[PDB]
């Protein structure tokens, strides 16, 4: 348990900030391409009923 | 005092929160999806998992029944009676070749569904743990990677029979796990109020995340492969990162008492929905925790959710047996 | 008067069309209220709401005027009409006292025993039989045979006629019946529910409500229908019409009763709302 | 459904579809119940009566063409909060205990207010049953066993006058002591919709399954005579 | 798993006669099942037709009253009585196996088949009927069709058989597109619409044989000619 401790706490660490800018950059660059958030025009989806 | 330099090296980490960063983004107004089908199990649904092939799906049910569906034209394909009437899990094979299923009890079921034979059975009964099943996913058409009930996770090799690598620390059950896309390493949260991160690869946790109110119902992996999310019974939906070692932002309304059972992300990222007790399907931006359409429509508990691959339907399944795919 | 008259009718009216329909909306667009024992409530809502639309406004319409408008083979469907549909409310009636009494018989073999195919041909017997039989006796003129004098006479004074021989079978065969086993049933069950409950009084209260309301809208009609025939028609016309709309009153009463005072129906109505 | 192929990809699929309504029809008409007891009771010798590390067992029994489902769970973690969810709907939970060690008792009585407590099983009948009489008889009359030091107040006790034994006052003093300690807890709350049934049982006694019988007969009844108000 | 077949032998003109084809070593209750007919100088023809459980049955236009066929799930036999036969009806009969969900592959096993001696449908044709090829060389077959087989869903249904001299035919590709299980990695397919062709990148000793298009768009399943190898 103690060397778990250990390797637990000899990992390092970064800043708070550059994930935050690192998911909002794959939010943007994959935002208006997939229909969940950008309503897909009727003709190309198959769930029309 | 290793705890307390973990929590001094982890408040000296800390600059800012995730509203400061993305209050400079426009919000999602406001999103629409309504039903467009209603595949209608005797009992209850516990577990549904989509195909890699974004049309077909598979659902578990309490009467020992796992169908397999046609999403696109409503269509049954499969339906296989289970040894046991009390299954809690089931898995869609990447490669669409075989089903995993599992419930309270001691036992994995392999189901190979292409055969000479018209007809599909089990073909592999992985035996060796103590409590009852509670997950069960895939890697590749040979291993299979279990999370039971008696505080172990199961690392199998389903061509000889026999565990390949285990998995402890939990002190509580485990609930369920979530794999990394890269099938390298992977995630798996208990009733301890902890999530810890395990590498396949010598079989040995690396990370732990704790700080959460209550026992882990349910958790999901950013599409990213460097965040995560849980859901859990105390209204309250969570947000971890790999590298920060933080407790980001908290998806938490007001209004809300019951607990979460099942969270998911979208393909994009963009939009967390999480099932609930109340009925309902919330749906909250992933950077604001603005809550930005519910969806209504069932009568009854909703224990399953799930975003196709390409994200085209998502689709959702309640304790009064009936999955119906959203748009 | 007339006014008066017209007023309370229209309420009547008003209220069987609306408090059916509402039993037929409210029990079409749920899918937790689709047990094999609320279709029958279906049907009957559905009786009661084509009794109304298709039979009381001419009823009104015969009100005052001591004569129909309409034709002299114009009216001859009506009255057909009218002696199918109270038929077919009341062996929905005696039905449901049935299923109610299987309900707390045997209680381990209930699922068992009455399924949606035993409720779809109660449905079917209950709608086929009173048409059949109703259309046949208003159209054979079977009803006065040998009578033709009589019947003359007595739609000439100024129609729903009736003679010795088939008076005594339409009584028998539409209101005994369903009094001999409605009755009975609720009398078992009250022993039952007397026992249970001393063990451990709402079981008096339910039973009064459903079997008094039933008594007081339909026994004098029939019992005047049997008492003319065998006196000299000494009955006044004007008791007859208050006994119609007894009759009549028990169908828009029917669904309050049943649909209503149950707590589920209730909630899943103000959910619905 | 144009093409070919689709028309025998319905009609497979409504196939599939025709074979799950007898499976509905078999699952309506089948009793479930839920097997609790305990280490040394005899729940073991009670399913054995009617007819590995695994987690759940499997037994069946029909009387007068009515047929019982009845789990028992088996080894499993001592914790049963988590798995106790999937068991909601079942007719009744049989109860098991021995009463013939004196100690073992108090976590009998605190494993029995857990699960009348348990807010997922609310509105569950709980059938209770007693066993190893005999051991019980053997040890009362046997002396040297120091009952009332275990439970202080059982030497100011009156059975209730309601007894109806078919041999020894103070084994029948013990033996309702034993029962009104299981009935307080039931008694104490529930709001009249779930109840308990207790009896005496032997080690074998043939005549259990007809008891279970009449019991879940009892407790359907009155669940319909609440649905009506006419209770 | 193998399907064996009886019957057959010399039958006076007029005459009935019974086949039965019995199946040992699969789920026959899962499976819709055909027959197919091959004259000994011509190619093949499709018969009948019967689902899983019985519930449709096609015929063919050529013969409707002269043909009844019939299933025994649990002696797991089919029987086909034919009865007034003609002088025509002395070819070579296959029991077919086909099973449709989606995905599936029919029209893959063929039993190994009994001797017997005595207008708006689309038409499929082959333009070649011998070529000469080499143990090493690309080969391509060309089929072309009446009308375009595309569906509205995206299926292109088309067949090819490719049977051996000697041997019972077998599977290739599916629906215009996908290979079949057993056949080696080297054939692919390709089409349009209208026409289509079937390519071979290597060439051994076992590849001689006759090769064959069929459609499945529509109720009559239609063949083509033949294109034997050298
Ligand atoms: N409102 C009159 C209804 C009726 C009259 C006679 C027989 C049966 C029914």
């Amino acid at each position: 348990l103690v060397e778990q401790l250990k390797m637990e706490a000899n990992i390092d660490r970064i800043k708070v900030s550059k994930a935050a800018a690192d998911l909002m950059a794959y939010c943007e660059a994959h935002a208006k391409e997939d229909p969940l958030l950008t309503p897909v025009p009727a003709s190309e989806n198959p769930f029309r009923e | 005092q290793l705890k307390n330099q973990i929590r001094d090296a982890r408040k000296a980490c800390a600059d800012a929160t995730l509203s400061q960063i993305t209050n400079n983004i426009d919000p999602v107004g406001r999103i629409q999806m309504r039903t467009r089908r209603t595949l209608r199990h005797l009992a209850k649904i516990y577990a549904m998992h989509w195909g890699t092939d974004s049309r077909l799906l598979v659902s578990a049910s309490q009467d020992g029944k796992l169908i397999i569906w046609d999403s696109y034209t409503t269509n049954k394909v499969h339906a296989i009676p289970l040894r046991s009437s009390w299954v809690m899990t089931c898995a869609y094979a990447p490669s669409g070749n075989y089903v995993a299923c599992g419930g309270l009890d001691n036992i994995c079921s392999i189901y190979n569904l292409k055969t000479r034979e018209g007809n599909v059975r089990v073909s592999r009964e992985l035996a060796g743990h103590t409590g009852y099943l509670s997950c069960c996913r895939f890697l590749d058409d040979n291993q299979i990677v279990t999370s039971s009930g008696d505080t172990t996770c199961a690392l199998w090799d389903i061509e000889t029979g026999q565990q390949t690598t285990t998995f402890t620390g939990h002190t509580g059950d485990v609930m369920s796990l979530s794999l990394a896309p890269d099938t390298r390493l992977f995630v798996s949260g208990a009733c301890d109020a902890s999530a810890k991160l395990w590498d396949v690869r010598e079989g040995m946790c690396r990370q732990t995340f704790t700080g959460h109110e209550s026992d882990i119902n349910a958790i999901c992996f950013f599409p990213n492969g460097n965040a995560f999310a849980t859901g859990s019974d105390d209204a309250t939906c969570r947000l971890f990162d790999l590298r920060a070692d933080q407790e980001l932002m908290t998806y938490s309304h007001d209004n809300i008492i019951c607990g979460i059972t099942s969270v998911s992300f979208s393909k994009s990222g963009r939009l967390l929905l999480a099932g609930y007790d109340d009925f309902n399907c919330n749906v909250w931006d992933a950077l604001k925790a603005d809550r930005a359409g519910v969806l209504a429509g069932h009568d009854n508990r909703v224990s399953c959710l799930g975003v196709t691959d390409d994200g085209m339907a998502v689709a959702t399944g309640s304790w009064d047996s009936f999955l119906k795919i959203w748009n | 008067v007339r006014a008066s008259l017209y007023s309370l009718m229209v309420l009547i009216i008003l209220t069987t069309l609306v408090g059916n329909l509402i039993v037929i909306v409210s029990i079409s667009h749920f899918k937790q209220l689709h047990t094999p024992t609320n279709w029958l409530i279906h049907s009957m809502a559905t009786v009661d709401f084509l009794l109304g639309c298709l039979v009381m406004p001419y009823s009104m319409v015969r009100s005052a005027e001591h004569c129909w408008y309409f034709g002299e083979v114009f009216c001859k469907i009506h009255t057909s009409t009218d002696i199918m549909l109270s038929s077919a409310s009341i062996f929905h009636l005696s039905f449901i006292s049935i299923d109610r009494y299987y309900a707390v018989c045997d209680p381990l073999r209930y699922k068992a025993k009455m399924n949606i195919l035993v409720i779809c041909v109660m449905i079917f017997i209950s709608w086929s039989v009173p048409a059949v039989f109703a259309f046949g006796m208003i159209f054979l003129e079977l009803n006065f045979k040998g009578a033709e004098e009589i019947y003359y006479k007595h739609v000439h004074c100024r129609s729903v006629f009736f003679s010795k021989i088939s008076g005594v079978l339409t009584f028998m065969t539409s209101f005994y019946i369903p009094g001999s086993i409605m009755l009975c049933v609720y009398y078992r069950i009250y022993l039952i529910a007397k026992e249970q409950a001393r063990l451990i009084r709402k079981a008096v209260k339910t039973l009064g409500i459903v079997m008094g309301v039933f008594l007081i809208c339909w026994c004098p009609f029939f019992i005047c229908t049997v008492m003319d025939p065998f006196l000299h028609y000494i009955i006044p016309p004007t008791l007859n019409d208050v006994l119609i709309w007894f009759g009549y009153l028990n169908s828009t009463f029917n669904p309050m009763v049943y649909a209503f005072f149950y707590p589920w129906f209730r909630k899943a109505l103000k959910m619905m709302l | 459904t144009l093409s070919a192929e689709d028309k025998a990809a319905v009609e497979r699929s409504k196939m599939i579809e025709k074979q799950l309504q007898k499976d509905k029809q078999v699952y309506r008409a089948t009793h479930r119940l839920l097997l609790l007891g305990a280490d040394n009771s005899g729940k073991s010798t009670i399913v054995k009566q009617m007819r590995k590390t695994s987690g759940i067992f499997e037994t069946k029994f029909q009387v007068d063409k009515v047929n019982f489902h009845m789990f028992d769970v088996g080894a499993q973690r001592d914790e049963r909060r988590k798995w106790i969810q999937c068991f909601n709907d079942v007719t009744a939970i049989i109860f098991v205990v021995d009463s013939s060690d004196y100690n073992r008792l108090q976590e009998a009585l605190n494993d029995f207010k857990s699960i009348w407590n348990n807010r997922w099983l609310r509105t569950i009948s709980v059938i209770l049953f007693l066993n190893k009489q005999d051991l019980l008889a053997e040890k009362v009359l046997a002396g040297k066993s120091k009952i009332e030091d275990y439970f202080p107040e059982f030497a100011r006790y009156t059975t209730p006058e309601d007894a109806t034994p078919e041999e020894d006052p103070r084994v029948t003093r013990a033996k309702y002591f034993i029962r009104d300690e299981f009935l307080r807890i039931s008694t104490a709350s529930g709001d009249g919709r779930h109840y308990c049934y207790p009896h005496f049982t032997c080690s074998v006694d043939t005549e259990n399954a007809r008891r279970i019988f009449n019991d879940c007969r009892d407790i359907i009844q009155r669940m319909h005579l609440r649905q009506y108000e006419l209770l | 798993v193998q399907l064996v077949e009886s019957g057959g032998g010399l039958v006076q003109p007029g005459g009935s006669r019974k086949l039965s084809c019995s199946a040992s070593g699969f789920a026959f209750s899962s499976f819709g099942m055909h027959w197919v007919r091959q004259a000994p100088e011509k190619g093949l023809e499709w018969v009948a037709y019967i689902s899983s459980g019985s519930g449709t049955i096609y015929y063919a236009d050529t013969v409707k009253g002269r043909f009844t066929i019939s299933r025994d799930d649990p002696k797991n036999t089919l029987f086909l009585q034919m009865t007034s036969l003609r002088s025509e009806d002395t070819a070579m009969y296959y029991c077919v196996r086909s099973i449709y969900y989606y995905g599936s592959s029919p029209f893959d096993f063929w039993g190994q088949g009994t001797t017997l001696t005595v207008s708006a449908d689309i038409v499929m044709t082959q333009a070649t009927s011998s070529v000469p090829v080499t143990p090493g060389e690309s080969v391509s077959i060309s089929c072309r069709s009446s009308k375009s087989l595309l569906h509205s869903n995206g299926n292109t249904y088309l067949y090819w058989f490719l049977q051996r001299p000697g041997q019972s035919p077998q599977l290739l590709i599916y629906r215009m597109s996908n290979l079949a299980s057993g056949v080696p990695d080297r054939f692919s397919g390709s089409g349009s619409g209208t026409a289509f062709t079937l390519t071979i990148s290597r060439l051994e000793a076992e590849d001689v044989g006759v090769y064959y298009c069929m459609q499945h768009l529509e109720y009559p399943l239609t063949f083509g000619a033949g294109t034997k190898l050298e």
